[PDB]
């Protein structure tokens, strides 16, 4: 009964801090969580566990899986990274942006490949960013300004659930106290999803033809678009004009992504031509392009390794004066497929799952590591599983929301007697590495 | 019978993994496949049972039911996570972000088949499945 | 604990030239004298400054790591770094343009450099900033909030309410741990989120019906009834286009009622920055010339007006400005990328590439300009030096600006190898000008400008006792310049030794420790009004994403603080 | 004065149905709020209804038209 | 006058030999050649650790030529910034072959991985084998990629073919996949078979020859003219598409110039 106030939600882009726990007398049950979506719900149920892992855990030759001492786990970690020869730790989307700076300080020490789920996610889109740049905007500001909302190739229902109640819709601002009534909603992607229910228009367009819609949005932008076929990529050419005619009349507009374009033909091509748009169509009116980041932080590992290494991205940290980024080349996919690595350290996220079975596969061949709270498929075909607190339920710190806004996260349970957190982890890794003297 | 397949999201997906990757709401929530009624009609698989989700970079014995997200005629979909990543193709097209949404695959009724679990899926994929 | 024996000083606060005096620290503050067990520096022939203090340069923030983020061609180009390749200290050294924080520390250690304010930061995100800041290695290093777009401080200058204003400025600077007040663009980045700008210092915000004057005006009488120790660091409007100067008279001329009051020692009312930005003259590109003469007569008349050139230095370099609309106007001149970053009831944001190299008219007297600011001045210590790092050039090129400023030879050089020298030197009035800045005026426009400038002269800028002990010894002798101005270079760009609170950090260039650092904001001591309390709290629950009670940074997420209290 | 019903069993806490209920939003966004009393608040992740004793609805229809997975059932008969 | 490396202890990881170079390999001992430096992994070999040399290397690159004759088909970075003289690859190849080429010429006589090519400025590349993406593609991030030489890939390429490009040309003798010549500038492309599509994307200018079949023609092309060109052949009596209408258009003298797409 004793409630806490403004915390935060730890799963999706949203990095919602609208929250409020009802903790036990003893400061270690959640009874009530208030103002959250389901996904977090259970994400706060899971944290607030009774029997959770608490020490580490190693694979015996039979097969099992035995504990052991923290000391013991830093000091194996450190004798394999030091060593292996290439070594490829990677994760980061769920951790505070110290627990990325460990991590960066890490590898510097070691030498081997530092990378994050923006390889596998959104990293196509920074690539476009690299070639065409990110006009973009605070979520505050559509929640003020926006009088026209684009969802092209996401799906905000089910992906960020309270997006739309937060950010984009339903809330009235400043200059749009007429709420969703005043906003013109598009939505594209293939499906009839919950999204486009919501939405006002839907453009349903084949998959995998967005860089055809976009190039006849821009031909109507510049003017000339009478030369357009009868239909694109599925959509009619009336259908065409109307939203173009929308978007042209638009006060201030707003433009947001996902997988529909990261994730299809011509990765970050389709994200280029969607930045040209946006270009584009600040020259009538103002819009603002926008990327739907998934995990909490995952754009802290973007900002703290830009500012420690200048590449968000696909670490090149061999040469161990001078970092090397180029994502065909040093991403962690590209790099399993041909066998490239030499160890593979599981920290934040679960690779085992959520790759390709093929570069699972590839990766096996070495030793693996897993830094996990609690159990997963990572964890469970790992050579040993170092567990650690989780952000924004047993340890606080900053992290980045969709639009790198940091938001501060508080601590509501104190983690289980013995379990120590990320960045201590990491940094003993270090001081124990530089033990080693190397 | 190409049968264009995309691989995405849905909120008892997200859900089920944060009760836990190796829970009956996992299994129940991603074993799916979300596919249009006429093309169950017109393939011959019948509503809620497993069926053969083949493509060239692997092969996933995943129940098959029908998405209220329509999905046009000649489309497919799994929710993300073991079962969809059984059957990604690899390819990157030198940037890293593997073919998510967007690749061939042939669908065959193959009803009287058990799904596999995650834990046997994968444990099995690098050969460690001891149960 | 240390003292540096028998080098030439130079102190404009105590107005010493070229004596052989030594400086004795004792526990980071400069102290008379100390016992013989104090180990000692041999800076026999060295000329001795105090630890240089930079007032304007983005080396933090979200402009900043969005540079980072969309330009990695900045690190690595033509296959080889052109950040040069190097690991003295215990991290990296990344980027020629916008350094990782590594570099950017460990290059001001190199300069001799140990204060930088970072200059621009939008209030709603602070712990970036602060976050930043743990990482740089050495600098001490202040952030200033941008009062000048916030919708809070558009109210209450609408409704001239100098208390409420004033409580509100208290708030946010003791919420964002500032140490002053930067105006970028008044009033017109708030007119681009819609899409347009303020042209001039007289046309309303739109919705606000407030302008770019009327704005100015109340943020100096808010900061002067407050007597924060830095002044209202101005932008100004009409930025980068030709005949702008008569609209920088117009901005100048907003001070001409005001009086520094402070128990600090400041004689500064505003802080007009990259005025050789604001120093164009003409109406279009081809016939563009020079009004750096006219703005030096303005400033050179008026006494409570102080300034700092933007000299270009001639390369490749990223420009980051907090206003939207001249960022966007020079990507539709080049057609090179472009990110805007629209934050939520406060600023703008831009981040363009550009090429400002030496074969174009429009370059070559974008170089002029800053030269001709700083020849023309009379009291060098109203007039400093910065790049505004990146906008003008990286900060590594300090010496070359400085060589450019000390040697006319340099200066005839580079007007030689430009390509257009007969539009230049037609438009501009730099060929024929002899003045070059002795060592005391470089040391007086780098050291002791900046420092009084932001009114903390006290702890830093300064060798005179009580000061902080940072000093930093440089490789020429001060009785006989070299004859090769790239000696001067070479001796600008290494120091021979550099002091951080009495721990020596450079020796011979080569970096050697970093200690720790001080981040320092304002701690207005008042009581709260209940009036902006209220506004405040309103204000948060319609229109910020972001909670009250998590948007001051939190006690714990800043690096050693060391405010500078206040009273009422 | 109607019954809105919500389908605790699909609903993912979106929590467009307490943004968008006019009724809620008479609170913050009203000049002189009238009356500061709510239907629905997201309490464990579901939408629960407040409004037990059915007084507050005027049957607007923009909680149903605001669900994007259609989970809230308005009856327009009396309860 | 040449240079012959052979293969003797396999590399279990990739090897970034970016010193293999005329550059590098010109007048020096063969002690001092076996002794340059190479990286491996975080480990740094000495270059005599994985080859064996017989040979006299020329007073300048100009007249040195080497020649690769073992399984370097896990080396990376070969004939980066390579500005005169001769390289033979015997085998296939990685990644980077050629990058930031200045001159000279590299005969891969098997295939490639990617970035074949990346940012070069001059010479010449003859592969014969299935080049995969990214060939002449300008480094990421950059607005002025490649600007002269010459490309010619005897195989099925991949994506991004000349990204950015500048000058120049690149020659595909078996047919290509999406994405030709996005964001280009100037020069030629000239691909000899089935197009998957988006070709021309961006384009501000340049030329993009085809005499396969594009199955998606992007929206941006429209049809004005059928004009004879004789284009690494002869008189193929081609139907030229004008511009990417989509992107916008330098303009020179008294006209606006757009990138003209060509086809069969
Ligand atoms: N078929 C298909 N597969 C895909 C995709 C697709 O589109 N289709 N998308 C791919 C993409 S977009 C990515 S993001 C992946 C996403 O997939 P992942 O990045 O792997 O996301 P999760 O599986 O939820 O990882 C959460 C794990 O991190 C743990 N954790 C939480 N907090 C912390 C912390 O503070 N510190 C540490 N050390 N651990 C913590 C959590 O307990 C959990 O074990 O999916 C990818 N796989
Ligand atoms: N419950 C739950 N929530 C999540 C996640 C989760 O795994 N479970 N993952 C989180 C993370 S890691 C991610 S990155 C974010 C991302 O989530 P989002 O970026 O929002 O994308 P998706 O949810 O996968 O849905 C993408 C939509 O694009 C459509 N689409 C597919 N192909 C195309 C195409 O070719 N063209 C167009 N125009 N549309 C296409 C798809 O049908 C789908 O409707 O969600 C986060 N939120
Ligand atoms: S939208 Fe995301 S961050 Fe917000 S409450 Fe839901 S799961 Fe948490
Ligand atoms: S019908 Fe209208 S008044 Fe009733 S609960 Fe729904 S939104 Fe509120
Ligand atoms: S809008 Fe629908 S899904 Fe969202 S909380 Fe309300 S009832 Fe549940
Ligand atoms: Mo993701
Ligand atoms: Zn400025
Ligand atoms: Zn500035």
């Amino acid at each position: 009964p004793k409630v806490i106030e403004n915390v935060g939600c730890p799963y999706c882009g949203c990095s919602c801090d609208d929250v409020r726990i009802t903790v036990s007398d003893d400061g270690k049950d959640i009874l009530e969580v208030e103002n959250v979506c389901a996904i977090g719900t259970e994400i706060f149920k899971h944290g607030c566990s009774k029997d959770r892992i608490r020490l580490p855990r190693m694979r015996q030759p039979d097969g099992s899986m035995k504990d052991i001492s923290y000391e013991e786990a830093i000091d194996w970690t450190a004798r394999h990274l030091l060593k292996a020869k290439k070594p490829l730790m990677y994760g980061f989307g769920s951790t505070n942006c110290e627990g990325q700076a460990a991590a960066a300080r890490v590898m510097e020490i070691a030498g081997g490949m530092l990378d994050n789920c923006a390889t596998i996610c959104h990293g196509p889109s920074f690539l476009a960013i690299f070639d065409n740049g990110y006009p973009s905007c605070t979520l505050g500001e559509v929640k003020n300004r926006a009088d026209v909302i684009v969802y092209w190739g996401s799906n905000p229902a089910h992906a960020h659930p309270r997006h739309m109640s937060r950010y984009s819709i339903f809330p009235r601002g400043f200059f749009t106290g007429k709420g969703q009534k005043k906003r013109t909603v598009i939505v594209i992607d293939p499906r009839f999803t919950d999204t486009a229910n919501v939405a006002d228009y839907h453009l349903q367009v084949k998959q995998g033809h967005d860089y055809e819609l976009f190039n006849a949005f821009r031909m109507v932008i510049h003017g000339h678009g009478k030369d357009l076929p009868d239909e694109v990529a599925g959509i009619k050419k009336e259908t065409i004009l109307e939203v173009a005619e929308i978007m042209k009349n638009a006060r201030f507009g707003t433009t947001f992504f996902g997988m529909g374009l990261t994730h299809t033909d011509g990765r970050n091509h389709n994200i280029d031509i969607a930045i040209s748009l946006t270009r584009d169509l600040n020259k009538i009116s103002k819009w603002t392009i926008m990327a739907m980041r998934g995990h909490y932080n995952i754009a802290g590992p973007g900002v703290v390794w830009s500012w420690t290494f200048g590449f968000p991205y696909c670490l090149d940290l061999t040469k161990q004066n001078h970092a090397h980024m180029n994502p065909g080349e040093t991403s962690s996919v590209d790099m399993a497929m041909r066998d490239e690595v030499d160890m593979f350290i599981n920290i934040g996220t679960d690779a085992a799952a959520h790759f390709p079975i093929p570069a699972v596969k590839q990766l096996k061949k070495h030793p693996w590591v897993t830094i996990d709270p609690s159990i997963n498929m990572a964890s469970e075909i790992s050579d040993l599983h170092i567990p650690v607190c989780i952000c924004g339920v047993d340890v606080g710190g900053i992290v980045y929301r969709m639009d790198n806004v940091p938001i501060q996260f508080r601590k509501v349970i104190e983690p289980p007697e013995g379990v120590m957190d990320d960045e201590t982890l990491l940094n003993k890794i270090a001081d124990r590495m530089e033990e080693l003297k190397a | 019978k190409t049968l264009n397949m995309i691989t995405q999201r849905a909120v008892e997906e997200g859900i089920a993994m944060e009760i836990g990757k190796t829970s009956r709401q996992y299994f129940d929530a991603c074993s799916i496949i979300e596919m249009n009624e006429q093309d169950m009609k017109e393939l011959g698989i019948m509503k809620n049972t497993n069926v053969r989700v083949k493509s060239e970079s692997g092969e996933v014995v995943v129940k098959a039911v029908v998405g209220r997200q329509t999905c046009y005629p000649g489309l497919c979909h799994i929710r993300q996570g073991v079962w969809a990543n059984q059957v990604v193709p690899p390819r990157t097209q030198s940037t890293g972000a593997p073919q998510y949404s967007g690749f061939p695959v042939t669908v065959e009724p193959v009803p009287n088949e058990r799904l596999k679990t995650a834990l046997e899926l994968v444990q099995g994929a690098v050969g460690m499945w001891k149960g | 604990e240390l003292l540096i024996k028998n080098g030439y000083i130079f102190d404009p606060i105590s107005g010493i030239k070229g004596d052989k005096a030594d400086i004795a620290i004792k526990d980071g503050k400069i102290v008379d004298k100390v016992s013989s067990k104090a180990q000692v520096i041999d800076a026999s022939g060295k000329t001795v400054m105090s630890g240089g203090v930079d007032i304007h340069t983005h080396v933090s923030g979200p402009k900043v790591n969005t540079g980072r983020m969309m330009r990695p061609e900045d690190k690595f180009f033509r296959g080889s770094y052109r950040g040069g390749i190097i690991k003295q200290g215990k991290r990296m050294e990344m980027g020629f343009s916008i350094p990782s924080t590594y570099k950017t520390g460990y290059a001001y250690a190199r300069m001799g450099y140990t204060f930088t304010n970072e200059a621009a930061m939008p209030p709603l995100l602070a712990p970036h900033v602060h976050e930043e800041f743990r990482d740089t290695p050495i600098l001490d290093q202040a952030a200033m909030p941008v009062f000048g777009n916030n919708w809070f401080c558009f109210e209450y200058i609408k409704n001239k309410e100098l208390e409420n204003n004033a409580a509100y400025v208290a708030w946010l600077l003791n919420a964002t741990k500032g140490i002053g007040i930067k105006v970028v663009n008044p009033g017109g980045t708030e007119a681009w989120a819609w899409g347009e700008n303020c042209t001039t210092i007289n046309d309303p915000v739109p919705y606000f019906d407030i302008t770019p004057a009327e704005i100015v005006k109340g943020l100096i009488e808010t900061n002067e009834y407050l007597g924060l120790p830095h002044s209202v660091h101005i932008h100004g409007n009409n930025l980068g286009n030709p005949g702008n100067y008569k609209d920088t008279l117009d901005t100048l001329r907003l001070a001409e009622s005001y009086k520094a009051k402070n128990k600090f020692g400041r004689e500064q009312v505003l802080h007009n920055t990259h005025i050789q930005f604001h120093s164009y003259k003409g109406t279009s590109w081809a016939d563009f010339e020079s009004g750096a003469k006219e703005i030096m007569d303005y400033v050179n008349a008026n006494k409570n007006i102080t300034c700092d050139i933007g000299q270009v230095t001639l390369d490749e370099t990223t420009t980051m400005t907090a206003d939207g609309p001249f960022e966007y106007h020079l990507n539709q001149l080049n057609h090179i990328k472009w990110a805007n970053v629209d934050v939520e009831l406060e600023t703008g944001s831009g981040v363009v590439p550009y090429i400002y190299d030496k074969n174009i008219k429009v370059c070559g007297i974008q170089w002029a300009i800053g030269l001709e600011l700083a020849l023309y001045a009379k009291d060098l210590m109203r007039v400093h030096i910065t790049t505004d790092h990146p906008n003008a050039g990286p900060f590594t090129r300090y010496p070359c600006v400085i060589k450019w400023l000390m040697s006319e030879k340099a200066r005839k050089a580079t007007l030689d190898t430009m390509k257009w020298k007969d539009k230049v030197i037609a438009a501009s009035n730099i060929a024929s000008m002899d003045r070059e800045l002795g060592l005391y005026e470089i040391a007086m426009m780098t050291r002791a400008g900046p420092a009084k400038a932001l009114g903390l002269a006290a702890i830093y800028g300064s060798l005179v006792k009580g000061a902080d002990g940072n000093v930093a010894i440089y490789n020429l002798d001060a009785n006989d310049l070299p004859s090769d101005p790239e000696l001067i270079e070479a001796a600008f760009q290494n120091t021979a030794y550099t002091i951080k609170e009495g721990v020596v950090v450079v020796k011979d260039g080569e970096i050697i420790a970093e200690p720790h650092k001080y981040t320092l904001w304002t701690k207005v001591n008042m009581p709260e009004n209940a009036q902006v309390m209220h506004d405040i709290k309103e204000k948060f629950t319609k229109n910020y994403t972001v909670n009250l009670e998590n948007y001051a940074v939190f006690d714990e997420h800043v690096h050693n603080p060391r405010a500078i209290e206040l009273d009422v | 004065a109607f019954a809105v019903h919500v389908n605790m069993e699909r609903c993912t806490g979106c929590n467009n149905c307490v943004v968008a209920c006019p009724v809620n939003a008479l609170e913050l966004n009203t000049v002189n709020p009238s009356s500061t009393d709510k239907i629905y608040k997201v309490i464990n992740g579901d939408a629960v209804i407040l409004d037990v004793k059915h007084e507050l609805c005027a049957g607007c229809g923009i909680c149903v038209d605001a669900c994007p997975y259609d989970v809230i059932q308005l009856s327009g008969q009396p309860p | 006058e040449t240079i012959t490396m052979t293969l003797v202890q396999e590399p279990e990881l990739f090897l970034e030999c970016y010193s293999v170079t005329p550059d590098l390999f010109a007048g020096k001992s063969l002690a001092e050649i076996a002794d340059l430096p190479a990286h491996e992994g975080k480990i740094q070999w000495k270059l005599g650790d994985f080859f064996k040399f017989e040979g006299k290397a020329g007073e300048t690159a100009a007249d040195t030529k080497i020649v690769v004759n073992g399984n370097v088909r896990r080396m990376k970075r070969f004939g980066q910034q390579m500005t005169a003289g001769e390289i033979i690859i015997n085998s296939d190849a990685d990644m980077y072959i050629g990058g930031w080429m200045k001159g000279g010429k590299i005969t891969v006589k098997g295939n490639a991985d990617s970035f074949l090519g990346i940012a070069m400025e001059g010479g010449e590349i003859l592969i014969e084998g299935d080049a995969q993406n990214h060939v002449g593609s300008a480094y990421r991030g950059d607005w002025r990629g490649m600007s002269g030489g010459l490309i010619r890939v005897k195989g099925k390429a991949g994506n991004d073919i000349g990204t950015a490009m500048t000058g120049g040309t690149i020659i595909i003798e078996g047919d290509a996949f999406i994405h030709v010549l996005t964001h280009a500038e100037g020069g030629t492309v000239i691909i000899k078979g089935d197009v998957e599509g988006r070709v021309g994307g961006q384009m501000v200018k340049g030329d993009a020859y085809i005499l396969g079949n594009l199955l998606y023609p992007l929206p941006g092309f429209k049809k004005v003219a059928t004009v004879e060109k004789e284009v690494d052949g002869a008189t193929y009596t081609f139907d030229q598409f004008i511009g990417d209408l989509g992107e916008r258009k330098e303009k020179k003298k008294g006209e606006i110039i757009y990138g003209n797409i060509f086809l069969k």
